[PDB]
């Protein structure tokens, strides 16, 4: 129940020979799996967690000057010189000026004139890095058992959590009951750490990426600097104003706070306050089933009465849940669930809460069931009293088959080359798909890399212009899905 | 400035949304149609120039369409 | 377990302020977050505002948001609820409820089995 | 903005006995959010339902809820002794808030 | 001379009181009391509603965010008539003087 | 981001020096040139377009400049 | 059965504590403090002066 109510669920269907299926984890997506003789689960990844992260750079945000001074030169005696030009917690500038005898000076020419200031940081941002090594992932495994943890916390059942580290990235969940499912993950593979900083600013954190803040045109420190003093782009938080040739003055240019916030767009928000925990990116893992039985399949139908305690509702997937309770005898029982015909002839729904069984009486047990488009009965117990639920599913078959060939093609946009490991169960057309992508892919990132959605539109629409306006069939067809591809991607890009 | 290099088209996105994605998505389009707006000449003379360079009329579409772009941004 | 004790009962003069504390055992208590609901004596329970471990953040009732202060301590696995300018009306038992957070650590849709767990109550005259 | 409920109720033993706690659209008519909290004297309240109808592990099977529109009500079967006491509606608002009811004192006699 | 304001920009601000509103699926926009007053910026969006937290429904519940804005920093901009508009001009003769 | 809007086209300029005029005389430029570098994938597809879609090397060499000015400026 | 309301609509209103504001021209826009909460409706526009 845990993976219901929330609109990015999917739903990976079959394991391979060997009882294993690839799905990939993202944090704002959950994945229900339905195996034939297995029970249904829900994995979800809740949550990413960098430990001891390292400095590589501090910038400076917001600075200030304190000690100005100024050296003259008459013309032709060359540039002046500041003994603390010397000094790199200084930021210095060389100017000219107009110089004569109203000046004391007795040469009438453009003496050479430098002035100083001391910069300090008022504000900075921090860099951190991480080793991929030390990321952790956090999993949490809840099968459908239909029933609740219950609120008395002396017994604590229903939330196994799986912590998947690079250097443990195999475990097995213990779920009570339904024997033991183990996890077989690549956490080196979801997110290239070693290009990528943890750039923490004023209680508030970004996950970008290392060349881009390598890029930055702030001030910054080495990282191990431990006193300031050695700010390296000083002369980018400063101006020096000559008006007409009279003086040279230096300024500081305001915090860059803001600027920075304007930076960072599209850059995913972490959290570094608490640790650093980053709810954003996927993990991918092999889902060992082998030793994953169902519940109670040696109980007995119940041959009682059912109430509907929680009337029957439809989720955003297409499916119902609905919650009953067992008033009868023979209270381990497996409970009577069918989506039938009006005449109940034939068999329309596949329940996704599989093998719902009672345990106690007094304990309600909430149905998930997949029916099908237009009309459908719920039926609910046997002969005497049995209850028999009328529902109406509003979609269209050609409407899902296009609903799920877009949330496809988007898996792909995002996860682009691992999207085919979301349900693969091996094969070989799997295999020459994720490799053609792969191959597709690094020439499209080679191409489009540091592009903006509006050019990405603009790019696509020039290319399947020119692929229309093509002599050649070959190149026409190859030139026209590309433009598709990239006019589809600019417009599913930003996120 | 910092704000001129606004960590776009660096990959590393994913399902969750970004940093400012709402408004930074159209706010770029936004600040060139008012810029076309407040500087309707320049616009013509750009509308002029692609026509004069622009064999056909898709190059003259893409040369007028790049150069109202460039010309607020490249400021 | 999943004991939740406060401190003592205390008496106050109107005008005065009082430090009610409840201590979380048997459970994260960085999990779950701290509510404050008091009762005068025979009347209906009053639901004060929620502290969440996890953070710090907080939220009061319209009433008693000037007033009343709450704060934890991670460390100690404790929470308090401080009441300053106490009246005569402030007179009451109260008690600490507990209610889960999500996974992200964000308290805002509280769990439908809210207030679980209760401690046994601080009964506060003025 | 506090739940209504009705200030005292009493019923015999081993009858049914039902009390209700009115709220707003906010409260207790538009959420899911609805609880029963029994307080026996000099004790703190003790959770009885939840999510309008679901009970806590320990509580008993005899309590039943239900909500209609703005309203929802608890239903006791058995009428013990036991199970006289004060019992607290509450719900979570819209606004994000909670919201107790004035308790209903049960007697059975 | 005697500029007058004719607009002041904010350039530091402050958000507090942030709260927030939500409404079951279907049922409308949730309201709040802050939404009336202008010092409170507020947006209406959609989250995932259903059984785990409260609806009774399973679709896009829409929720409201109000907090209040407080400026902290000005950027003033003050326009002057040309009437007010002293200009100094010096005049030096070649007299020869030595300083 | 009002850095995004600078005040240099204003027509306002006299003959005393403006606010950033040395450091902001080249730093879009600096900007071209660094993405240019970082980003070497968009420039050989840009000029591939450009020479596809310009028929005469006047065309294709405009047209490569402005995707290359245009395509950092929107990032 | 219990019907949830969707919205409210007015079909009968009325106006009151109505206030105006003037600034000399070019020098921006009036201000008025009713201006502030969404109970007041306001409109701004431009008279000769
Ligand atoms: C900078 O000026 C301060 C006066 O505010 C003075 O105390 C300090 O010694 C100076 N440091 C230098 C000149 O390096
Ligand atoms: C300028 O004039 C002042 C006063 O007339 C005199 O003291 C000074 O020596 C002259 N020359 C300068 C300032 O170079
Ligand atoms: C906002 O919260 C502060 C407490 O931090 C309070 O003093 C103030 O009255 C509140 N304002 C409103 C409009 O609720
Ligand atoms: C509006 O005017 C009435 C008198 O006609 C007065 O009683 C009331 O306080 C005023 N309210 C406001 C908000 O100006």
């Amino acid at each position: 129940m845990r993976c219901i109510g929330i609109s990015n669920r999917d739903f990976v269907e079959g394991v391979s020979g060997g009882s294993w299926v690839d799905i990939v984890l993202e944090h704002g997506s959950c994945v229900t799996t339905m195996a034939k003789n297995k029970p249904t689960l829900d994995f979800e990844l809740i949550k990413t967690e960098a430990k001891h992260p390292a400095t590589l750079r501090k910038y400076c945000i917001e600075a200030k000057l304190t000690n100005t001074t100024t050296a003259s030169r008459c013309p032709t005696q060359g540039e002046p010189s500041l003994n603390e030009e010397q000094d790199k917690r200084f930021v210095c500038k060389h100017s000219m000026v107009d110089r004569g005898w109203g000046n004391g000076c007795g040469l009438f020419g453009k003496g050479g004139i430098v002035t100083c200031a001391m910069f300090t940081c008022k504000k900075n941002m921090e860099g951190k890095i991480v080793q991929p090594e030390n990321l952790e992932y956090t999993i949490v495994i809840t099968p459908h058992s239909g029933e609740e943890n219950a609120v008395g916390n002396d017994t604590g059942k229903h939330g196994k959590e799986i912590k998947v580290t690079p250097q443990s990235s195999i475990t097995e969940a213990e779920l009570t009951g339904y024997g033991t499912v183990t996890m077989e993950c690549s956490p080196r593979t979801g997110l290239d750490f070693n290009e990528m900083v943890l750039l923490q600013m004023e209680n508030k954190a970004w996950l970008v990426h290392r060349q881009w803040f390598l890029d930055l045109p702030l001030p910054w420190l080495p990282g191990a600097d431990t006193q300031g003093s050695n700010w390296i782009q000083k002369e980018t938080l400063v101006t020096f104003k000559n008006p007409h040739a009279k003086k040279q003055d230096v300024v500081v240019l305001g915090s860059q706070e803001g600027a920075m916030h304007t930076a960072l767009t599209g850059a995913t928000e972490i959290q570094m306050s608490s640790g650093n925990l980053l709810f954003t990116g996927h993990l991918k893992c092999r889902l060992r089933m082998d030793k994953l039985q169902l519940k109670g399949m040696s109980y007995s139908m119940c041959t009682g009465k059912f109430k509907v305690v929680k009337e029957i509702a439809e989720t955003q997937h297409g499916t119902i849940v609905i919650r009953v309770q067992y008033e009868g005898d023979g209270s381990p029982c497996k409970i009577p669930f069918e989506i039938m015909d009006l005449e109940k002839r034939h068999v329309l729904g596949r329940l996704i809460t599989v093998n719902p069984i009672v345990t106690e009486k007094d304990s309600p047990v909430n149905i998930e069931a997949e029916p099908p488009f237009g009309d459908s009965y719920i039926i609910i117990g046997v002969e005497p009293g049995q209850l028999k639920l009328s529902w109406f599913k509003k979609g269209s078959s050609i409407g899902q088959m296009f609903e799920t060939t877009m949330r496809g093609a988007k898996r792909m946009a995002i996860l682009g080359d691992t999207a085919w490991d979301f349900g693969s169960l091996g094969g070989v057309f799997t295999s020459i798909g994720k490799a053609l992508h792969q191959v597709f892919g690094a020439i499209y990132g080679a191409a489009f890399s540091g592009v903006s959605w509006t050019m990405k539109i603009l790019i696509g629409v020039v290319i399947t212009w020119i692929g229309m306006n093509s002599r050649s069939t070959s190149l026409s067809v190859s030139l026209v899905l590309v433009g598709v591809v990239t006019l589809y991607l600019g417009v599913m890009v930003q996120a | 400035s910092v704000a001129l290099v606004p960590h776009v088209g660096m990959g590393l996105e994913t399902r969750t949304e970004t940093w400012m994605s709402s408004e930074g998505a159209w706010k770029h389009a936004q600040r060139i149609e008012t810029w076309v707006l407040r500087h309707p000449g320049f616009t013509i003379m750009a509308a002029i120039l692609a026509y004069t360079i622009g064999t056909t009329y898709f190059q003259r579409v893409l040369i007028f369409i790049l150069l109202t772009a460039v010309a607020p941004s490249m400021t | 377990e999943v004991q939740l004790v406060e401190s003592g009962a205390e008496v106050k003069k109107p005008g005065a302020s009082v430090k009610v504390s409840c201590k979380a055992s048997g459970y994260t208590f960085t999990s779950y977050a701290m509510h404050w609901v008091r009762q005068a004596p025979g009347q209906r329970l009053e639901w004060m505002g929620w502290i969440n471990a996890g953070n710090g953040n907080t939220k009061y009732s319209q009433k008693f948001q000037d007033r009343v202060t709450i704060t934890r301590d991670t460390s100690a696995s404790t929470a308090y609820m401080e009441l300053s300018s106490l009246r005569s009306e402030d007179t009451a038992i109260y008690y600490c409820a507990r209610d889960k957070v999500d996974d992200y650590g964000d308290y805002w849709f509280p769990t439908l089995w809210y207030f679980d767990y209760w401690g046994q109550g601080t009964l506060v005259t003025v | 903005s506090a739940l209504t409920q009705p200030a005292s109720v009493s019923g015999s033993p081993g009858q049914s006995i039902t009390i209700s706690c009115t709220g707003t659209s906010s409260d207790v008519g538009g959420f899911n959010y609805v609880s029963w909290f029994q307080q026996h004297p000099g004790k703190a309240p003790k959770l009885m339902l939840y999510d309008v109808t679901s009970r806590p592990s320990g509580v008993s099977s005899r309590f039943s809820g239900s909500k209609s529109g703005n309203t929802a009500s608890l239903t006791i079967s058995g009428l013990q002794a036991e199970d006289e006491a004060d019992y607290y509606c509450s719900s979570h608002t819209s606004r994000g808030t909670w919201v107790f009811g004035g308790g209903t004192k049960l007697t059975v006699l």
